[PDB]
């Protein structure tokens, strides 16, 4: 009852980037890795929105750093996809996969030279990603 | 049971997520989160028939064109939402349908044009227009919205049925 609508807030407030917000909603016993219907962590949606302070938060409370959603993307997808840098370093130093496939077999690298984010590509192969990872196309990233 | 691979496709703002968050979920979001790239789940009965809908929701803003070769390539069917209050989006449309063609390497793709927002009381794109659009490319033409919830089950389960 109360623990489920705990979640929903918990992924709102990470979302709009309540950092506060969120701390409070954890204390009160919040799942840190509930899903809203598309699949998305807090982790997810805070790293996709490129929200640091909460992304720091959801890990020091034992948020799933490779949990996916639907679509099979970890949070480190998403952070690659968007560019947020800082958010891709903090990912990797909290044991994110680097070469975690989507449901098509994308990896983050895939996603990072699509959109044309070279910084993120630099620093995902610093981190071990593999050049020659291929989707389920048979394609590399490029 | 048979999986069907939806794809909802369409300009910025034009109510792809409003449409199939109100098929997933029953409700209405009244506020504007971009989209990436999301995928639902929905299992649901059609003419008779159990089957599992697999629906992803896609990306308007142009900065994530390049991720659409890969979703059209795995969706079997393509539902194609412009709404009637915004021309440009009824306009591209046809950049979106031939890029699906261009990917299948092929004319005859299941596909459904959606005239969304259907609720409001002014309106930019005629229904005439909108209907010889579809007549022009054989495909069916559904009018919804999102926000009464007019149409919707008719739209995914009318692009169901084209895939078959
Ligand atoms: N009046 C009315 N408003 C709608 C309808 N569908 C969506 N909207 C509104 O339009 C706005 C944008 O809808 P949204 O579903 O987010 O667009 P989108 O096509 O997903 O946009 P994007 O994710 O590619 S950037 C929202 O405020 C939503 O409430 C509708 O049928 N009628
Ligand atoms: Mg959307």
């Amino acid at each position: 009852g109360r623990h489920m609508d705990l979640g929903k807030k918990l992924l709102e407030a990470a979302r709009a980037g309540q950092d506060d917000e969120v701390r409070i909603l954890m204390a009160n016993g919040a799942d840190v890795n509930a899903n809203d219907s598309a699949g998305h962590t807090p982790l997810h949606l805070a790293a996709k929105r490129g929200h640091l302070e909460i992304v720091e938060v959801l890990l020091k409370h034992g948020a799933d750093v490779n949990a996916m959603d639907n679509t099979g993307f970890t949070p480190l997808h998403l952070a690659a996809l968007r560019g947020h840098l800082e958010i891709v370093e903090v990912l990797l130093k909290n044991g994110a996969d680097v070469n975690a496939q989507d449901r098509t077999g994308r990896t983050p690298l895939h996603l990072a030279a699509k959109l044309g984010h070279l910084e993120i590509v630099e620093v995902l192969l610093k981190n071990g990603a593999d050049v020659n990872a291929q989707d389920k196309f048979g394609k590399t990233a490029f | 049971m048979t999986e069907y691979k939806l794809v909802v496709v369409g300009a910025v703002g034009v109510g792809k997520s409003a449409l199939t968050i109100q098929l997933i979920q029953n409700h209405f979001v009244d506020e504007y989160d971009p989209t990436i790239e999301d995928s639902y789940r929905k299992q649901v009965v059609i003419d008779g028939e159990t089957c599992l809908l697999d629906i992803l929701d896609t990306a308007g803003q142009e900065e994530y064109s390049a991720m659409r070769d890969q979703y059209m390539r795995t969706g079997e069917g393509f539902l194609c939402v412009f709404a009637i209050n915004n021309t440009k989006s009824f306009e591209d449309i046809h950049h979106y349908r031939e890029q699906i063609k261009r990917v299948k390497d092929s004319e005859d793709v299941p596909m459904v044009l959606v005239g969304n927002k259907c609720d409001l009381p002014s309106r930019t794109v005629d229904t005439k227009q909108a209907q010889d659009l579809a007549r022009s490319y054989g495909i069916p033409f559904i009018e919804t919205s999102a926000k009464t919830r007019q149409g919707v089950d008719d739209a995914f389960y009318t692009l169901v049925r084209e895939i078959r």
